[PDB]
């Protein structure tokens, strides 16, 4: 993608997370799981159902639209008449198949992007008392139970807290 | 210790197309395009329509015998044409500005069929009894049921006069038509006088209509010609008829109520018992969808007609399990 | 010491739409959608319209007495139709191909009012008084400015012939009527003769009308009609008025001038002394802007007509202070 | 946004910087204030200008267009005449609204873009000189004067200069 | 040791605009706007056009004598008129629904011209030898080739009536005219007699002609009036002619194929021997590209064509050397 | 651009590298070249191929489409004509101008991502085994021979391999 996330340096998906877009997985002593970030998740599920309604919200309903009759000696009429509904009709199908698939392309590139943001907001919290192990996971140097992997998750990580021991692990 | 950041992955096979990249399987879409319908004639907005049955416009406006007659007061909101109606004009002729009388009726959303010159009371000194083999009925001879063949009485064709008051608060479509003979023997024999002429007039409309006699290719074994004219009565306004010859007269005649939203479709399914927003020839549609690809006629609140096979938009991500 | 990474805010209160969000508040925004006009008839491009007043197009071209008559030569830049012009043909009949008359006189930038029939030199042996109430002025019976009702002198009516060469270097429009008396006393009475006919031939137009009588209803207090026709006599070219009755011969034709970007259209606004590009029946537009929402009718050099209530584009950033 | 700056890591906007759209404040011994950077500023404007005349340019202007009339006996003709009229209108309402939607969403992520872009092109330079303490600001390990703001600015920032100073505080 | 990360540039000085910036010198791109042709009129998928040469399409259908006549039958892909037809209708008069016979011809691919009426068969009784001045041909008086001008034969015009038969499988197209004299001498010179009427009739077709006599401008020397008329023949279809003057008789007529993807262009350009797959009146076109902007006219498969200047995609990158 | 890398970070292009949009130049003691990364720039060149035939196809053929006639009294009609003729020219020019100024602006975009993922991959694989120079170039410090120079470009660097001579280098 755009952002180089997804299909990127995150290789693949997570089926284990059911409950979200984007989120963590966590391992330390206490064990493991999948945390789906529901601020992240909620704000893209606002703004693509905005995109979907925008798209039928800009094409209006059709009313009744029904063909006309030409005797034989009205063919320039009948022409022209055919020449309007086809001409209305190429337009309009071009729109509708250029509309979905440039927006298609959007909506795949705003979630690579909310996928690296996330991954960076996590990166400039942990800074250097962690270690970036590829695939988009970091390696605490310090123990990081439930309560310091909740810290990170909401974006109160608390750095001075583990510095120490952080660089001690780090030699 | 780890923590790691990644996204949603599902078993999901729906598929979308990027400008840049077609087959991408997404964990979530959404279909835009409505492709999906009933296959019957319903009810739209709670109206049910006007079937002509074996009748086209012209054959159930004339009162074609040959087709079923219908209540003298109909409501509807759209008409429903057969693609055989093998009953239309059975008397071989022209039907002047047609099309635009189609197109009169699409606003049109109520008749009632009154007699506008009652049969037994309006021409008491000529025959209207005509009929020919052209509009038969049950195997005999017939003819329109909304028109009088005017012929000679005791040897005699007066010259007629009558009028009509739109009195009726609607306009008032009244139909009439010119025989043309194919010889001068049958005109004299008809209607007694060879220089005959038929004048209509009202506040609006002002023609004059002469015979023209000559030998034709027959058409429904008929070498004569019967012109069709017609014309709108407004609220309060006159017609008069005056001829001495070739008048077909008006029997009965439609006073019209005019609605929105309503047209003529040709249509071989059936009538069901359904309520619609949406009705096309093929069937109706339930449907929010901005796009359908079912019809491009549509009558009522209806998606747009596109010429696409499949319009899918994601919301979720690519799908990588 | 720290140095920081910002950006600009303020106190904008403007705001704009995006595909993913809706009011979003921005520091800095354009407004494509002009919504303003000043209610006035102004002069397009430095050329001041031609208003008809009380007169429609027929009434006009005609010559009613009850619209103040204009001078011999108008330039102008659009026609202004009033919504309730009472004033336009006032002997009842139909006006033979009106709207495209109308059509043509879209395109014309200029007329000259000029005598193609002079009054007093024309028609010797015919009466040229002929007035009636239905087009009345100051209470007294009167007659259209530019047509003049040929009648019997001293119980005869010579069967008239006269000619005019178009030699104005510009197309000459030319217009005449035919009468139709409601009953043969009254042709005999005003034409003397039963089977009359009118002949008018130019180059390029070769048309005969023929009287049909009959009883009408009564529209203007009038049972008989008057049918309307015109031609455009090509630079150069003859046209030639046979006739013995029921012919309103022609007086006044117009000399007519083509010109680019004018229209015919109708409002109530009232003329002022002001200059404009772009004029709509509301009022004139001074912008540069790309769309509109005031009028789809627009004369000169205009914004796009939209449906749209806002058209805002953002130039700035989200404006978070 | 799409690159996680505005409305991100960069939470608000500067009422006190009034000159351009994107800049930079500073605090050392000599003071503070803004300073706008004039050159992505001026950058932007054409950009943007640019866009709003391609818009306005892109849309021709309306010369005369008024309607017609018909007879009693032309209502297929006056029909054709506004499904003709109808039809365009449609189409020009949809291509102007969704247009100025398209190039609001483009408009407000070239913005974030900038912002980013300019916030990484001062973290380039300072590399280990200075801390990123969040919210898009630096904190430097060694003295800056109002010279060695300037330098940091126009993108001319002497690392090996505060090298030293910067090892020794960073400890 | 180092390693760097980077990004192609060339020579290339092709540049492109986007909504941002416009003169972006990119290193690939591709040209989307076809803009040549090669000037000439070729063959389109296979088929040569008909090339009326001196002659429209009145000229050509008429027969008139100063084109080159062409085979008996013909199979084209496109019509061509050139833009001074100089020969079209000879003798004055109208051409009625001309321009709807021109919409027929245009979805026509071939015709078979053979002889309706007999020239020394048909009108025993009559006079079939006339000709006029403005139909010249080689400096002599002459006349259309596909009408014969009935007149009257030893001082007597009888009634005539004859039929044609549609056996050709296929539509075919009949022509007549009316002649208007323009005095009542003449009248009785050619015709015999005063009150002359023409009838023709088939299944779907009635229409009775009837001459109006008056003295007219000259058009080409000539103050008669020629008026021309055709129908379209069904398939097993009889026409009957019946006159007793005035009538211009049908000689030759044509049995039509109908075809797809067919016009009429005017054009310049000078038949070569070469095929192509889309053609305009300037030249013909071979290419793939989506748009292009040489001619708004064109016939086969074509590129669209838009207004614009250029319409070039970048493919590479921005080119910085 | 939008990413920043083309015309941004990295000033300028490299003629050198004729097989490919993006590619490396190394340097060491066995001499120097161009390699273009050929995955990126075959991923790029399907997906720019998909852009201008999706152009392509969503533009029908133009089928036989000529003039009409009509006569001096039918001058309504040839205006209704004329309207249609130009209306539909009208939008198909607006259509064509503005998808190409759309997704030329977008190709620009996409190349100047393709940079800077590729950049940003080397940059991880490195980690602190290199420095950044600039102008999107790694000073190694440690010896990278022909061989390590590959692991780099196919994305197998050993980074434990070099940690220890780095790190004594880096002082
Ligand atoms: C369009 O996108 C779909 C979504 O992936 C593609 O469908 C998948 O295509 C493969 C290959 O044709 C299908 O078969 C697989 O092939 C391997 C090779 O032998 C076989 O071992 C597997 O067991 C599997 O059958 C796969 O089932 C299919 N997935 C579906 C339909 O859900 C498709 O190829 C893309 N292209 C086109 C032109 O449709
Ligand atoms: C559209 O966008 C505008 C731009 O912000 C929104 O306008 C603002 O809306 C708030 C809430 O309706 C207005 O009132 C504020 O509410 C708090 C709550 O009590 C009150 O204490 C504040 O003093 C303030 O009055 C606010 O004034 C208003 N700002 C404006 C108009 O400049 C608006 O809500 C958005 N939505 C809609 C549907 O318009
Ligand atoms: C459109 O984009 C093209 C692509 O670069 C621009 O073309 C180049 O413009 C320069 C300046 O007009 C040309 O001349 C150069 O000027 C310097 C100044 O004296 C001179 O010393 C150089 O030797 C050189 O001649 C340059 O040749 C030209 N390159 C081409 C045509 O390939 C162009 O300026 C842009 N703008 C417009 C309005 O076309
Ligand atoms: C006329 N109809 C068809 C229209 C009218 C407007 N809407 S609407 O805009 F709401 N459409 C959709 C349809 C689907 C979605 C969507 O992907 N998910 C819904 C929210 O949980 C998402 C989720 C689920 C599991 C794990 C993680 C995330 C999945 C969205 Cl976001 C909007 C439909
Ligand atoms: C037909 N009319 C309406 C058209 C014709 C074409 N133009 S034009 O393209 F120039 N429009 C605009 C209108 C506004 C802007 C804009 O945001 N600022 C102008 C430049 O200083 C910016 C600034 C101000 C203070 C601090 C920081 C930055 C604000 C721009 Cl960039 C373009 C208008
Ligand atoms: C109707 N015609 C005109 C259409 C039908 C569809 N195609 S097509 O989509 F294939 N067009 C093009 C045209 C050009 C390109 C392109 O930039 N390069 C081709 C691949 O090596 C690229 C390269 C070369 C040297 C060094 C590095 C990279 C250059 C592309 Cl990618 C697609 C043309
Ligand atoms: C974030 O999580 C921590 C748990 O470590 C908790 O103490 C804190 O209140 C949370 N903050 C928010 C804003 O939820
Ligand atoms: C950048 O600022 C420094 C001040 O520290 C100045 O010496 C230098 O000349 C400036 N460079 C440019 C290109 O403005
Ligand atoms: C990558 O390059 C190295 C050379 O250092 C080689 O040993 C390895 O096999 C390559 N891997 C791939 C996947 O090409």
């Amino acid at each position: 993608g755009l952002f180089g996330a997804i299909a990127g340096f995150i290789e693949g998906g997570w089926t284990g997370m059911i409950d979200g877009w984007y989120g963590y997985h966590h391992q330390n002593e206490q064990g493991s799981g999948y945390a789906a970030d529901q601020k992240s998740t909620q704000n893209a599920i606002n703004g693509i159902t905005n995109k979907v309604n925008t798209v039928i919200e800009k094409m209006n309903i059709q009313f009744t639209a029904v063909g006309k009759e030409f005797n034989k000696l009205e063919k320039r009429m009948e022409n022209l008449n055919k020449k309007v509904d086809d001409g209305f009709l190429d337009i309009w199908t071009y729109n509708a198949e250029l509309l979905v698939l440039l927006e298609n392309e959007r909506t795949l590139d705003f979630h690579d992007s909310n996928v690296k943001n996330l991954y960076e907001k996590v990166k400039s919290q942990l800074k250097n008392n962690a270690k970036e192990i590829g695939n988009g996971c970091f390696e605490f140097y310090h123990k990081c139970d439930n309560e310091c992997m909740e810290s990170v998750r909401n974006g109160t990580y608390d750095y001075p807290k583990y510095s120490e021991e952080s660089k001690l692990n780090r030699e | 210790d780890t923590i790691c950041i990644g996204y949603h992955a599902n078993n999901s096979t729906d598929t979308v197309d990027t400008v840049l990249e077609k087959n991408v399987t997404v964990t979530h879409s959404v279909n835009l395009l409505e492709d999906s319908h009933n296959g019957k004639l319903c009810r739209l907005k709670g109206i049910a329509p006007l079937q002509l049955g074996k009748c086209n416009i012209a054959g159930w406006l004339l009162g074609n015998p040959e087709c079923d007659p219908l209540l003298p007061v109909r409501s509807w909101s759209y008409i429903v044409e057969t693609p055989n109606s093998e009953n239309g004009i059975c008397y071989p002729g022209d039907f002047i500005d047609y099309e635009e009388l189609r197109e009169q009726l699409s606003s049109v959303s109520s008749f009632e069929r009154f007699e506008i010159f009652p049969k037994e009371s309006s021409w008491p000194n000529h025959n209207t009894n005509g009929v020919t083999a052209a509009c038969s009925h049950e195997g005999k001879s017939s003819f329109y049921r909304n028109l009088l063949w005017l012929t000679e009485k005791e040897g005699s064709y007066p010259k007629l006069k009558n009028s009509y008051v739109n009195k009726k608060g609607k306009e008032v479509l009244v139909l009439w038509g010119i025989h043309h003979p194919p010889n001068s023997k049958e005109q004299q024999n008809l209607y007694q006088n060879e220089n005959a002429y038929v004048s209509v007039v009202t506040s609006n409309y002002n023609r004059r209509f002469t015979p023209e006699i000559a030998e034709r290719p027959k058409v429904r074994d008929q070498a004569g010609r019967m012109n069709y004219y017609w014309t709108l009565l407004k609220p309060g306004d006159t017609i008069i008829f005056e001829a001495n010859g070739n008048l077909i007269a008006p029997m009965y005649a439609f006073a019209l109520s005019r609605g929105f939203g309503s047209g003529i479709i040709t249509s071989n399914a059936s009538m069901h018992e359904c309520n619609t927003k949406c009705q096309t020839p093929l069937g109706a549609i339930n449907s929010s969808l901005p796009y359908q690809n079912i019809h491009p006629v549509t009558i009522g609140e209806c998606p747009k007609y596109v010429r696409s096979a499949k319009l899918r938009m994601v919301t979720g991500l690519r799908n990588i399990p």
